[PDB]
């Protein structure tokens, strides 16, 4: 079970690193604010059960940490340091992602219940969350705030879920086809993200 | 599959003594239909096929002497011999035949008696062996007990001991020392000194 | 005599026939199941139930007459042939057919797909309770009771899982869900509704015709509609006469069947009560084939397949009836019902094993194919060189080696003899492949 | 805290049937996954079947596919494993494992005590 | 009386196939189920295979399943064990045993066993034994440099067995096996039979 723990800690490390870099550099240039908005909405939709039926202090604490860190990143991008933020190059249409993802969550979910629908929607949106950032870097060609630590931790996060899925399938006999497919899409998108950063920024 | 463990791994008892050996199963081997515990005790004399002693963990197989008794239940069973005879030297196995067929590790029953003096014999390498380019000198220890006995070679040596015989309860040991033609030719006398609880044999 | 026949046949005509021959006729309910457990002198029923009776020995092996055998159609005799012996006298050949109302519609529908439109415009209804009436739709697309190969029925192969059987059953349940037929309609409801003209068409055999004749509404008898471009295959019934094993008047009953019932006058007096259909007698069938309804019955029989006489037909009927009732009432899906039918057919399974497999089908239908394969496996399991001769002064012996060349073979033997301390003259017999050394 | 109780194990002839049940006691979770494992004496623990809280997903080991069937009861918070055509190679102690399939619940991983299934390959006279 | 005699054992390379046979007599072979049980020094008694009277039911051990297949010729009264993809762990003495009728009712376990045949699996080639005399009181023969180590050494074709001692074979530094057979005496021939190499040697002992 340590693979999922390590991947979640790596994802939290990536989020914290991005937040701290935005805070210290006093600018958020090179970051797609729409990608962070989608990440915030992913965390909001997945962790809407935070208020009711807390399971453990670590569980609710991690949910709150994720939600607060993502909301703080969105606030820094759009409210605190919006002057350095450049929406001219971040012209991606978010609705073009949310609407198909919502429809797909309605169609391809395991069971038709509001909580299952919300979880599937969050999973799919996480799978397609990084696309605005990919478009912004593909246009501008540089990322003044994306760091090697951030990308390394994101890649460690993705590889840790990959290893976790293989381990669960081969030892516990468990595979979540929706989760596996969306995670594979997200892993491919993140690999393309790393490729673009190394080839065009470095 | 129901695993079986046997205790002790090996033990020695004098003739006429009472001996008890235990088999422990990882789960109960009781049958619900007939309320009979499906465990059996087999006896394997040296160089022989196993012979059924007891079945259903209490019932004695046909022809078995009355000194063999089976007992136990749940996960623990015992085989008891009231008067261990010299013929009873064998390996005893517990076998559950309820779910598949599995055997115990094996309890090797030895025989204790009074100490007996070994007979030490010498055997020089033959001319046929020397023609091949090698020599082997053999020292023989006949009818000794206990098995623990020390052999020392005086001018490569491997010793093999026979299993204790059921007729008399004795051991025999053979110590063979191997040499090349030159190594055998160099030395003129060959001796072995045998130290046992109950003597040196040499040839020139 | 004591006679059991079904309630929907001409028991009164049989009563007059026995009166001319005392003969007692009775029509108990569920008699196809009552007869085995109770044991009537002669029983009148379709041939499919009779073979199993012959397995129980309840039917006495009756010796036929060659002229009397030639008095009837050969295929009817073939129907009552079980393991080379005749267990019954065939009486009538009956097949399901479409009976529609000329007033309600001029032309019958040529296919099953046309029925929904016509029925919703009128806003078909037959007996869906018995699997006999619902089997033509199932078998129209290749569903079969038992694989018929080279004159034998293979009990190991059952075709109620076929794609065609699934298609027929899902078509029927689609028509049920579309409110086109009542899920719980039976034979009595079908007869009552068609007599009043409420239902334009219904599927039924010859026996109902007289009843429709009482309703005096003009009716047309014709082919069952084709399902997905293939004809419906109704099981063909051979209403036959079986002798009880324990009947004290076996010879008298046999003589009565040969010399009063299976004659032109007797069969004419029986068909008047209720239409027997295609009559076993050559003479009366020739005199009767001119009627268009008999022609329709015969051609439907040609399009259909006669029931097996094997004793595994009662279990098959029970399983298919259970599956059809489950699918029609909506208690279970079509595929689950057909899997249940396959499980229930399997004869060698223990009752608790069958219950376990049925539960496994209930609580997970995603692996129904694997469950069926494992159940079938369990059901089938529970079915009832060169040679050396050394001769030295001290040692003598023999030794064999694997050598391809004799030169190296004797080199190896010479080295071995030196290792054995042997020194002597050498001889070789190639024919015996023996190297002999001796001193 | 959740306590898992397993029942239904026992001694059955070869080819017989059995029904194991894992009942969970405690506060249920919205999304959980229950896996039936088995361990025979001196052998590694292998997973037998796996089911989730919602949906029609079930996974079976290659050895038991078609013979073992896993189902759930959310109303009773129970999971059943039906064993059909049992063979003596299926003698083991059967465990049920509950994992919280939501995020951040790595230590919500509870095991049952264990139930004993013994398939007796014996011969009988009619 | 009930008799079970096995045959076919010998030396094979790893991965090869060997068929063992068990001829049964003194009882109705077609009525009883049959077991194959192997024994090795580091293994003890271990059940391997089982076939029912009608071959309907076949059971195999966990470490032998998928490699070993059991069968039987009922009218020829023969039981067969075909071993494929052999390993070093499969070297053992193999016994065919009779499963009595309805052990669920009467309770009899494996009651009659054969003498068994040694099946050894190694890449090393067969080598015939070399016999040497021991000058005599006791006298004996030293059998050296043979592989594998099935070997039967007797004296005067089994005429005398009183005071005769044969010793277990021990691994020699050359990779071969060696043992000495001795007997205490007041003309004696030592007869050595090596089944894998088909070596039957009849040797005299003199001072
Ligand atoms: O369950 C179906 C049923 O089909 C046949 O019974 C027919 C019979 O052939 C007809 O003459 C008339 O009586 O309708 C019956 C259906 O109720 C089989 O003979 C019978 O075994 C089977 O149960």
């Amino acid at each position: 079970n340590i693979f999922r723990l390590t991947g979640d800690l790596s994802h939290l490390a990536a989020i914290i690193i991005l937040l701290l870099k935005i805070w210290k550099s006093r600018s958020c240039a090179g970051i797609s604010g729409k990608s962070q908005l989608l990440f915030a909405l992913v965390f909001t939709t997945r962790y809407l059960d935070l208020f009711t039926s807390f399971i453990s202090l670590y569980n609710t604490s991690m949910k709150l940490i994720y939600i607060a860190c993502s909301y703080a990143t969105v606030y820094l991008i759009y409210m605190k340091f919006k002057a350095t933020y450049d929406g001219n190059h971040d012209t991606f249409r978010v609705e073009f992602l949310i609407v198909p993802v919502g429809g797909l969550s309605f169609l391809v979910n395991h069971d038709f219940s509001p909580l299952e629908i919300l979880w599937t929607f969050s999973i799919y949106l996480e799978s397609v969350a990084i696309l605005p950032q990919l478009f912004m870097i593909s246009k501008t060609g540089e990322a003044e705030t994306i760091t090697t630590h951030y990308l390394f931790f994101l890649g460690l996060y993705r590889a840790l879920y990959l290893v976790n899925w293989i381990w669960r399938y081969y030892f516990e006999g468990f595979f979540d086809l929706i989760a596996v497919v969306a995670g594979v899409v997200q892993t491919v998108l993140y690999c393309d993200f790393f490729y673009l950063y190394v080839t065009k920024v470095l | 599959n129901i695993m079986l463990t046997q205790s002790p791994s090996s033990l020695a008892v004098s003739a006429g003594e009472r001996v008890t050996m235990s088999c422990k199963s990882t789960q109960s081997i009781l049958y619900n239909s007939n309320q009979k515990t499906y465990l059996a005790w087999y006896q394997q004399k040296p160089g022989q096929s196993p012979k059924l002693l007891i079945y259903w963990a209490s019932t004695r197989a046909s022809g078995v002497p009355d000194r063999f008794t089976g007992s136990g239940s749940g996960t623990d069973f015992t085989l008891t011999i009231n008067s261990v005879q010299p013929e009873d030297l064998a390996v005893y196995y517990c076998h559950q035949y309820l779910s598949a067929w599995t055997f115990g590790g094996g309890t090797k029953l030895e025989i204790k008696r009074t100490v007996a003096a070994p007979s030490v014999f010498i055997f020089p390498p033959s001319d046929e062996q020397l023609k091949s380019g090698t020599a082997s000198v053999v020292c023989l220890l006949n009818n000794f007990y206990p098995r623990e006995a020390k052999v020392q070679w005086k001018v490569n040596s491997q010793e093999s001991v026979t299993e204790q015989d059921s007729k008399d309860s004795t051991y025999s040991l053979s110590s063979t020392l191997t040499l090349s033609k030159a190594d055998y030719e160099k030395h003129k006398v060959y001796a072995c000194e045998v130290t046992h609880q109950g003597v040196t044999k040499s040839f020139n | 005599l004591v006679i059991w026949i079904n309630g929907d046949k001409g028991y009164n005509g049989l009563a007059e026939v026995g009166k001319k021959f005392k003969v007692t006729v009775e029509h108990p309910d569920k008699l196809e199941e009552k007869f085995p457990q109770v044991a009537p002198d002669i029983i009148f029923w379709a041939h499919d139930r009779f073979g199993g009776y012959a397995q129980s020995g309840l039917l006495a092996e009756i010796t036929p007459d060659k002229a009397f055998q030639d008095k009837l159609y050969p295929f009817t005799w073939d129907a009552v042939r079980y393991n080379g012996k005749l267990i019954a006298y065939p009486i009538a050949v009956e097949a399901l057919s479409l009976i529609y109302n000329k007033d309600l519609l001029p032309n019958p529908p040529k296919t099953w797909e046309e029925i929904p439109a016509l029925d919703k415009e009128l806003k078909l209804m037959f007996n869906l309770q018995e699997p006999y009436f619902t089997w033509p739709l199932i078998a129209a697309d290749g569903g079969y009771a038992f694989k018929y190969e080279n004159g034998k029925y293979d009990i190991k192969d059952v075709g109620v899982d076929n794609a065609g059987a699934k298609a027929g059953l899902t078509f029927l349940v689609d028509l049920i869900k579309n409110k086109h037929m009542n899920a719980d309609t039976d034979y009595s409801i079908a007869e009552a509704a068609f007599n009043k003209g409420e239902t334009a068409m219904t599927i039924n055999g010859p026996w109902a015709w007289s009843n429709i004749d009482t309703s005096k509404v003009n009716y047309g008898v014709t082919v069952l509609p084709t399902f997905k471009g293939q004809p419906s295959k109704p099981f063909v019934g051979v209403l036959s006469a079986g002798i009880n094993a324990a009947s004290p008047n076996k010879e008298l009953a046999k003589e009565f069947l040969e010399n009063y019932l299976l004659t032109d006058e007797g069969l004419e007096a029986v068909n008047k009560d209720k239409p027997l259909g295609a009559v076993a007698l050559k003479s009366y069938e020739e005199e009767l084939a001119k009627d268009p309804r008999i022609a329709a019955t015969m051609e439907n029989a040609q399009k259909g397949e006669i029931m097996p006489n094997i004793p595994q037909m009662s279990a098959f009927w029970y399983a298919v009836r259970t599956a059809v009732i489950n699918a029609a009432s909506g208690r279970q899906t079509v595929d689950q019902a057909l899997a249940f039918a396959q499980i229930l057919i399997m004869p060698n399974l223990t009752e608790e094993q069958r219950n376990g497999f049925i539960q496994s089908l209930k609580d997970d239908p995603s692996v129904s194919k694997e469950i069926l394969a494992e159940a079938k496996k369990l059901n089938e399991h529970q079915a009832p060189t060169y040679k050396l001769v050394i001769n030295g002064k001290t040692l003598k012996g023999e030794t064999t080696t694997k050598a391809v060349d004799a030169e190296t073979a004797e080199k190896a033997f010479k080295q071995y003899a030196n290792d054995n301390g042997v020194d002597g003259v050498w001889t070789y017999d190639d024919a015996t492949k023996t190297f002999t050394v001796t001193e | 805290q959740v306590q898992l109780v397993e029942s239904g194990g026992g001694l059955v002839q070869a080819g017989g049937s059995l029904r194991l049940s894992c009942a969970a006691s405690g506060f249920p979770v919205k999304r959980w996954s229950m896996t039936w494992y088995r361990q025979a004496p001196g052998k590694e623990r292998e997973w037998v079947a796996a089911i989730r809280s919602a949906g029609h997903w079930t996974h079976y080991a290659d050895s038991v596919k078609g013979r073992f069937t896993i189902s759930r009861d959310n109303a009773k918070n129970t999971v059943y494993l039906q064993m059909n055509s049992l063979k003596p190679e299926d003698t083991a102690v059967y465990y049920c494992n509950v994992k919280d399939e939501g995020d951040f619940s790595y230590w919500y991983d509870y095991w049952g005590q264990g139930t004993q299934v013994t398939v007796s390959s014996l011969e009988h006279h009619h | 009386d009930v008799q079970l005699v096995e045959s076919g054992g010998g030396l094979v390379q790893p991965g090869k196939s060997l068929r063992l046979s068990c001829a049964a007599s003194g009882f109705t072979f077609s009525n009883f189920g049959m077991h194959w049980v192997r024994q090795a020094p580091e293994m003890g008694l271990e059940w391997v295979a089982y076939i029912s009277s009608g071959s309907t039911t076949k059971y195999y051990g966990d470490t032998v399943k998928g490699r070993f297949t059991i069968s039987r010729d009922n009218p020829k009264n023969t039981l067969y064990l075909q071993m494929n993809s052999l390993r070093s762990e499969d070297t053992a003495m193999y016994y065919c045993a009779r499963r009595p009728l309805y052990d669920g009712d009467y309770g009899y376990p494996m009651d009659y066993w054969g003498q068994g045949t040694s099946v050894t699996v190694s890449s090393a080639s067969t080598k015939g034994p070399s016999v040497f005399p021991l000058a005599p009181a006791a006298l004996g023969c030293l059998v050296k440099d043979y592989f594998p180590e099935p070997v039967t050494v007797s004296w005067n074709s089994g005429a005398l067995t009183s005071g005769v001692h044969t010793f277990p074979a021990v691994l020699q530094s050359s990779g071969l096996y060696s043992l000495s057979s001795v007997v205490t005496v007041p003309t004696y021939i030592c007869n050595v039979n090596h089944k894998p190499s088909n070596t039957k040697v009849d040797k005299k002992v003199e001072p």
